[PDB]
């Protein structure tokens, strides 16, 4: 089930978030990304190893 | 030779049901809903009442 | 939308900002004042007018548009 | 269509010269009609080596397979070789009936 | 596939009468029916059949609703 | 067009001496004065002239489709007559099989 | 027309001024609801109240249910001659003069429609559907569009 | 849905200014068409191109056509399509500007070859840059026998695929130039606004090809490239390892029937599936992206009613290039003033871009098949009041006025009065012994032109025929009208009423509903004919059996058909009870 | 030899129509990481934003407070409630909300972060009950 | 809603006209409002659909039912035209301060005018001469005497000069032809159409009081 | 476009924790309330923290479990 790209503008016009995100990242393919901050590129983190 | 049918180009075998098959359309088409995100299992939302 | 075969998206917030949110922020009594026309947007339709114009009408082909107290009660 | 419009007619260049013939011969011109087409009633086979019986709709449907026929061509064809001397070689061969 | 047991609105036993209403009813029309074949009668501009009588000996009611199911029911046996 | 006598082709028309010099592909000059003093035609009301619709008013009598009136032909006496509007400015024109024609047409 | 004494004035062929001629003429009054009243009884009618307080339905709806539909319009004009040349259908001759042949329709639904009438009422629906079907897309290109400029 | 074949196509506005296209096919629906498309281009240069399988997109010059069968004297070449150079006229002034202009425009590939008046040079170089294998073009001009035998190949290439429906072979060049003229006249005509361009959407110019049409169409493409390739490719290997002389007629049978049978993987069956299932869009054979013209959907078994329909469906053509994304868009979905009695007014899809896409026939509309043209053409040709096209020249035709005579879009004739012949041959097509009842007996008032249709995909529908008095009722008006010249107090008591109805009888009503009467007695019987939409353009139809009563004696509304009122819906759309008391939008 | 799966070739045509020199220092190309702010909090006087809280402000605040109930519970309310979001709402409305709403006026190219912090618990709180 | 040209309001014409910031040769359904520079005299109906009918754009293509350019000079003539010296020879006499001058070329358009629209639109040979005249600095004019009733013609032979030719010559020649057809005759350039429209506006009378006038 | 990564992996998205059904009236149902199956209730979840202070209220959930509405299926 899709919620669109109209789907996102109507909630982002009610200016709500914590809604885009959870369902747009908890909800589907959020994840988490490393970046260095020193050249921008994506680094390598592993707490466990 | 002219006779022979072996290197006929098989395009021509499709007769043109149209007038202006060559002609080329760079617009977008006016029905298609392209620029909405609807579901397509949910087009009967946009049936006449 | 109208009940012909229209289907809906319904989705329950689990997590507590979105569901603060939602009863905080998005629910549907901020969206009685439309945002397009600075109008309501929600009031009686089709079976309700006609009803708010049969119960306030002063006559009916009886008589006057009057009930009982039992019937009276019955509307409450 | 096939017995009118699919005539074949095309010289192709010969690419063996390991014979003195060979080397005289640059090219040999293929040519072939059909000349009987018929298309048959749907048909199946059961034993996987037995004879072909005939294919119901409703089983079609259920296997998912194809109502479809055989079709049976019987072409004529004309090999015609050319050499360096302006003259010509024909070799003419009738195909019997093939699905 | 047959007309149904009971009346769908009401529940009356439409289907006690169901087998003896279409019998009489096919007495009926064939004293009715004249040159046109039998697939043209709903074609017929001359043709006024009435199965009110019918229905009424049969003991149902004068009910819109049984009359219908009755009279207006396919059977699946008469197309298969 | 000039049509060169010898070769069955046109000439270009070239206009250098004060008048026109016809000068085919093949050499061959005509000179070719007064009859071709015309090098530009255009009409602006095409699609509304009178042999636009010539065959087709005179086709109008006899086709089953058109317009018919109770008016009577002063050349026959038919108590009908066909009716035909053509044009942006509707052109009445009624006709008949006899050949009367509305004036107009 | 027939006389010669219809005159455009300046700015419009006499076809255009016989077209607007034509439509100022095929208007219904403002009569056409006295018969609609005087056959309705208003404190007892279901749909002359439904179309009164504003539940369902206009003015327009009822005197097409009940008197007639009128003059088919399509973008302000009649029904255009496309069947041939000077011609709408081939239910009427060429160059016909009556209302009837450019979309003009005499009977109301309830007293049913005919074949002609039909065609120029389904011709006038399929306009409607085509518009409440294009109106998706074009809303949807305008509005993904105004979104991205204006986000 | 197809555009009409031999027919030309018109589009004017919506560099190049106009536009004509003219699809000829020979013979019956599974001939090979050949398409030609004539430009007016703004630079002047009216250029013809043909496509076709020997050879497609080559804009040719359209004064080279005429010089490459002989025709070489510009003042011949313009009198084809102008029909007379020394008429002053209006048309031909400016007919004759435009070809004069269009003579002289410089065309960059057919430049060396523009000023050319020898017919074998133009051959040569059109031999040159159309056939695939000459890819030297200086080696083989030393060769006498190379220049001979690609000069034969273009001569019978351009017999085989220049106007083939006129003719196919050599001896027709000059009939095949007279209607390219023809072609371009008309061409003319539009563009100097005396016509208006071609109706896309009207069903005078359309037909209806289902299941043997277009399963042809797709099973050329699949044979040519499942049966023929393959069995060219074994050849081909056979002949390089084995060779020639040692074949003892065993080799090339078995390199024939293993070549395509062993290595099928593709199939001529699993091919002719995926067309099937592909439907009406573009596809890829052999890596080539050419156009699937079948229609094609899943039976999808709702009910009845649902397959029914789905077996009266009409599909517009679907083509990648354009597909008429313009203002064109919500023009082929309107309701068309041609359908009624052919296509249901009402039937269409409710949602989506499906609206007015899918088309669904009337509930008495029929698919013509093809008819036997040669009978009808031995006919018109035999027939006295018709004089043969190589018995009269443009200069008659224009100067005495004749009309021009069509068979299935080939011009056969001319004819002294267009309207009498036509009477008589619809006249005869009522009796149905000479002329078959399916046939299309065209009129065209506007430039006089008398055209016959028996090709196959021909919408049609049963008319019931109106016959009147008007020969009696003339007569009486002149026998008033000499009576009132001779001064008589009465004169008006000669006239005599009109009458106008059907033959067409409750007793016969009756019949069909007993099963002795069929249409086929009714159409022998001449009560009912069969109309096409471009026939029913020279018909005038009461709606209702009921209309033609009002207007019994109503010698202004002389009807030649009445209709039943039922006809102009089809099956799905007749469900509906009271249709037309219903909005038409809600019968959708 | 009939494939059905075709691809749509995919055109774009409006063009964009946006309007000593050594090799390269460690300064010019590179320092992607951006120099560091100091948070330049303006006075309580010179504040000009409003000091009442939007309905944006006031459901982030009791979002955040209740989400952080969830895995804290410490609480400093006097009443019982038995859902974090109606605790976080109570202390909102009850003006002992541990929270801090900045608003970032300000991100000067000098590397500055101007801000105004405001506190709600001394703020109009627009939210019903 | 309309979809006529000039009108195209339908379809969503207007609102991408609008959105794509399209330029004015771009739109299909443009309009105007004006306002007469009077305001005692806006009450009348009669002159402010004087002034619409003046402002009307009425080019010289218009007007013209055919036109042809002749390489002729004059102080020979197309075999067609040969009977045109008559109301020729008639404009020389009946306007002495007319004659051609000495600088006539070969070039030269004779036009049809269509006698039709010189009706409908209320236009006179007598504008057409002075709206042509006082605007084509190399040019000679002539016109038949306008008593043409229906069945003879008003034609206009314009003479070129050589100050204009002053590239191939006929081409420029035929480019002149067309500068002269696309002359204003009459009204404002755009102006397809203007009709007259009543208004609604609010003034303050002298007791400061604001009433709506609907005339 | 539509079908592409941008519109229809980043500018929307497909979703867990979701449900569609038809939509039929409702009189009795508040302006602000909307009728939910107890299928789909019994299929889409509320994550509740346990605390103290919802201890008492949630443990009823845990105790009907997935046998009994109201009830929970996760911990
Ligand atoms: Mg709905
Ligand atoms: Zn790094
Ligand atoms: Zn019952
Ligand atoms: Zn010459
Ligand atoms: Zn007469």
């Amino acid at each position: 089930l899709r919620l669109g790209e109209m789907e996102h503008w109507v909630l982002t016009a009610q200016g709500a978030m914590q809604t885009i995100i959870e369902k747009s990242h908890d909800d589907s393919d959020g994840c988490i990304s490393y970046i260095c901050r020193n050249c921008g590129e994506p680094a390598i983190y592993n707490a466990s190893h | 030779s002219g006779e022979d049918s072996s290197m006929d180009d098989i395009s021509a075998y499709s007769s043109p049901g149209l007038f202006g098959e060559d002609i080329i359309d760079r617009l977008d088409d006016p029905f298609s809903i392209e620029d909405v995100d609807i579901s397509l299992d949910v087009l009967d939302n946009l049936a006449p009442q | 939308a109208d009940f012909d075969g229209d289907q809906m998206n319904l989705w329950v917030p689990w997590s507590v900002m979105s569901r603060v949110e939602a009863e905080l922020l998005c629910s549907v009594r901020n969206w009685f004042i439309s945002t397009k026309s600075s109008g309501p947007v929600n009031g009686q339709v089709q079976d309700s007018t006609v009803g708010s114009f049969l119960l306030t009408r002063t006559n009916t082909p009886m008589g006057k548009n009057v009930m009982n107290k039992l019937h009276a009660m019955g509307l409450f | 269509i096939v017995k009118q419009m699919f005539n074949v007619d095309i010289t192709y260049k010969d690419q063996r010269d390991h014979t003195e013939i060979d080397k005289l011969r640059e090219s040999v011109q293929i040519q072939f009609n059909f000349t009987d087409v018929n298309i048959e009633r749907p048909q199946h086979r059961n034993y996987s080596q037995g004879n072909k019986i005939n294919l119901l709709p409703n089983k079609a449907r259920l296997c998912g397979l194809s109502y479809s026929g055989p079709v049976n061509l019987a072409a004529e064809v004309i090999l015609t070789a050319h050499y360096s001397n302006g003259r010509q070689e024909v070799k003419r061969a009738s195909i019997p009936p093939f699905q | 596939m047959l007309i149904p047991v009971v009346c769908f609105t009401c529940g009356f036993p439409i289907g006690t009468y169901a087998a003896i209403f279409d019998k009489a009813r096919t007495e009926y029309i064939k004293t009715k029916m004249g040159g046109t074949l039998p697939q043209n009668i709903p074609l017929d501009a001359s043709l006024q059949i009435e199965l009110k009588d019918l229905i009424t000996a049969l003991g149902i009611p004068m009910r819109v609703c049984c009359r219908t199911h009755l009279i207006t029911t396919l059977d699946y046996r008469k197309y298969y | 067009m000039k049509i060169c006598k010898a070769c069955s082709s046109c000439m270009v028309r070239t206009y250098v001496d004060g008048n026109i010099i016809f000068r085919c592909s093949c050499g061959e000059s005509v000179q070719g004065d007064s009859q071709n003093l015309l090098v530009s035609s255009k009409v602006y009301h095409t699609g509304e002239m009178e042999d636009k619709y010539k065959i087709f008013i005179k086709n109008a009598p006899f086709d089953p489709t058109n317009c018919q009136i109770k008016k009577d032909c002063p050349n026959c006496h038919l108590d009908y007559l066909t009716q035909i509007c053509i044009g942006s400015q509707k052109i009445i024109i009624l006709v008949c099989r006899c050949g009367y024609m509305s004036n107009r047409g | 027309l027939l006389h010669g004494d219809i005159m455009p004035p300046i700015g419009l062929t006499t076809h255009d001024f016989y077209e607007k001629l034509q439509l100022n003429a095929l208007k219904f009054p403002d009569r056409i609801l006295k018969p609609i009243m005087n056959s309705i009884n208003p404190e007892t009618n279901g749909l002359f109240q439904m179309v009164a307080t504003g539940a369902k339905g206009s003015n327009p709806n009822m005197i097409h249910i009940m008197a007639g539909i009128g003059q088919i319009e399509i973008n302000t004009q009649r029904i255009q001659p496309q069947f041939s040349f000077g011609r709408t259908l081939v239910y009427y001759p060429r160059f016909a003069l009556e209302a009837q042949a450019y979309g003009f329709i005499c009977n109301s639904y309830i007293a049913g429609l005919t074949s002609p009438e039909f065609i120029f009422g389904e011709m006038n629906g399929r306009f409607d559907l085509i518009n409440k079907a294009l109106s998706t897309s074009s809303t949807g290109y305008a509005n993904r569009k105004a979104i991205f400029g204006l986000q | 849905e197809n555009i009409r074949f031999n027919t030309l196509h018109i589009h004017y506005h919506t560099n190049e200014i106009i536009r004509g296209e003219f699809i000829s096919q020979p013979g019956g629906a599974f001939e090979n068409s050949s398409q030609i498309i004539i430009r007016y281009m703004t630079t002047g240069a009216i250029t013809i191109e043909i496509n076709s399988t020997k050879f497609s997109k080559l804009r040719i010059p359209w004064y080279l056509i005429f010089r490459m069968f002989g025709m070489t004297g510009d003042d011949s070449i313009i009198e084809q399509v102008v029909f007379d150079l020394e008429s002053n006229s209006l048309v031909n002034t400016f007919m004759i500007e435009i070809l004069e202009k269009s003579i002289h425009v410089l065309d960059p590939i057919f430049q060396p070859v523009q000023h050319e008046l020898n017919r074998e040079k133009i051959i040569q170089f059109l031999s040159e840059k159309v056939s695939k294998f000459v890819s030297n073009p200086s080696a083989y001009k030393s060769d006498e026998n190379a220049v001979q035998y690609l000069n034969e190949r273009q001569l019978t290439i351009l017999d085989k695929i220049l106007l083939p429906h006129m003719g196919q072979t050599a001896d027709t060049r000059v009939r095949k130039l007279r209607f390219l003229g023809l072609l371009i006249h008309k061409i003319l005509l539009v563009i100097m606004n005396v016509f208006p361009p071609t109706d896309r959407d009207s069903y005078r110019t359309k037909r209806v090809h289902g299941s043997g049409v277009s399963l042809a169409k797709a099973f050329k493409a699949i044979f040519n490239t499942s049966v023929i390739a393959p069995i060219i490719n074994g050849f081909k290997e056979l002949l390089k390892q084995t060779a020639f002389e040692e074949l003892t007629q065993r080799n090339i049978i078995e390199a024939f029937s293993a070549a395509l049978s062993k290595n099928t993987a593709s199939d001529l069956n699993r091919s002719m599936e995926q067309s099937i299932i592909s439907g009406n869009k573009t596809i890829m054979v052999r890596q080539r992206p050419i156009v699937n013209r079948v229609s094609t959907q899943s039976l999808e078994r709702k009910n009845l009613l649902n397959t029914i329909s789905a077996l009266r469906t009409v599909n517009t053509h679907n083509t990648t290039n354009a597909s008429k994304q313009t203002e064109r868009a919500d023009m082929m979905r309107r309701v068309h003033a041609s359908y009624p009695g052919y296509i249901c007014v009402a039937q269409s899809a409710d949602t989506g871009e499906k609206v007015g896409m899918s088309k669904q026939l009337a509930i008495t509309a029929n698919v013509c098949t093809a008819g036997e043209v040669l009978s009808l053409k031995q006919r018109l040709l035999s027939d006295p009041a018709i004089q043969q096209l190589a018995d009269v020249s443009n200069k008659d035709i224009v100067r005495k006025g004749l009309a021009r005579v069509f068979i299935n879009g080939e011009w056969i004739g001319c004819c002294t009065n267009a309207f009498e012949l036509a009477q008589r041959y619809r006249m005869l097509r009522r009796e149905g012994k000479v002329v078959h009842p399916h046939t299309t007996i065209y009129w065209d008032s506007m430039v006089d032109e008398v055209e016959f249709w028996l090709d196959v995909g021909r919408l049609t529908r049963p008319l019931l025929i109106v016959d009147n008095n008007i020969e009696k009722y003339n007569q009486a008006c002149y026998k008033a009208a000499e009576a009132r010249k001779k001064g008589d107090k009465d004169w008006e008591k000669h006239k005599i009423p009109f009458i106008q109805n059907t033959r067409f009888t409750p007793q016969m009503a009756k019949d069909i509903l007993a099963g002795t009467l069929t249409l086929e007695d009714l159409v022998a019987q001449g009560i009912c004919e069969f109309i096409t939409p471009e026939e029913a353009e020279n018909c005038l139809v009461a709606f209702s059996i009921i209309e033609l009563r009002k207007h019994k004696h109503d010698v202004t509304r002389r009807f030649t058909h009445v209709d039943v009122p039922q006809a102009i819906l089809g099956l799905a759309a007749l469900v509906s009870p009271y249709a037309n008391c219903t909005q038409p939008a809600r019968v959708t | 030899l009939i494939m059905d799966d075709l691809v749509e070739e995919y055109v774009e045509t409006e063009e964009e129509n946006l309007v000593e020199i050594v090799e390269s220092p460690s300064i010019c190309e590179g320092f992607v990481q951006a120099s560091s702010q100091t948070l330049v909090i303006i006075p309580d006087n010179e504040r000009i934003t409003s000091n009442v809280l939007t309905t944006f402000e006031a459901t982030r605040l009791v979002a955040v407070r209740a989400q952080q109930l969830a895995i804290n519970g410490s609480t400093m309310l006097k009443k019982k409630y038995s859902s974090p979001i109606d605790i976080a709402k109570q202390e909102l409305f009850n003006r002992k909300i541990p929270l801090l709403v900045m608003r970032c006026i300000k991100v000067t190219p000098e590397g500055q972060k101007i801000v105004e912090i405001w506190n709600p618990r001394e703020m109009g709180i627009p939210l019903l009950d | 809603r309309s979809v006529a040209g000039g009108t195209n309001k339908s379809g969503i014409v207007r609102p991408q006209e609008i959105f794509s910031a399209k330029p004015v040769e771009a739109e299909q359904s443009s309009e105007m409002l004006l306002r007469l520079k009077n305001p005692e005299v806006e009450t009348n109906k009669t002159y402010a659909q004087e002034i619409a009918n003046s402002i009307e754009l009425i080019t010289f293509e218009r007007l013209i039912l055919q036109w042809h350019l002749l390489y002729e000079t004059y102080s020979v003539m197309y075999p067609d035209f040969a009977s045109d010296v008559e109301w020729m020879t008639d404009f020389l006499e009946n306007h002495p301060l007319l004659q051609p001058p000495e600088d006539i070329a070969n070039w030269c358009i004779r036009l049809e005018l269509n006698k039709t629209t010189m009706i409908l639109k209320s236009i006179s040979l007598e504008s057409i001469i002075n709206s042509l005249r006082a605007k084509h600095p190399n040019t000679y004019i002539m016109h038949s005497v306008e008593n043409t009733a229906s069945g003879i013609p008003i034609i206009i032979r314009i003479y070129l000069r050589e100050s204009a030719f002053r590239a191939t010559d006929e081409k420029i020649a035929v480019n002149v032809v067309d500068k002269l057809l696309n002359s204003t005759i009459r009204g404002i350039p755009g102006i397809k159409n203007a009709n007259v429209v009543k208004l609604m506006r609010h003034r303050v009378d002298a007791q400061g009081k604001l009433v709506r006038l609907d005339n | 476009r539509k079908e592409g990564r941008i519109r229809k992996s980043l500018l929307g998205s497909q979703v867990w924790s979701i449900s569609r059904s038809t939509i039929c009236g409702n009189s009795d149902l508040h302006l602000d309330e909307v009728g939910y199956p107890i299928s789909f209730a019994r299929t889409l979840q509320v994550a509740e923290t346990v605390q103290h202070y919802n201890i008492n209220r949630l443990m009823p959930y845990f105790l009907n479990g997935k046998r009994q509405y109201p009830g929970c299926s996760r911990v």
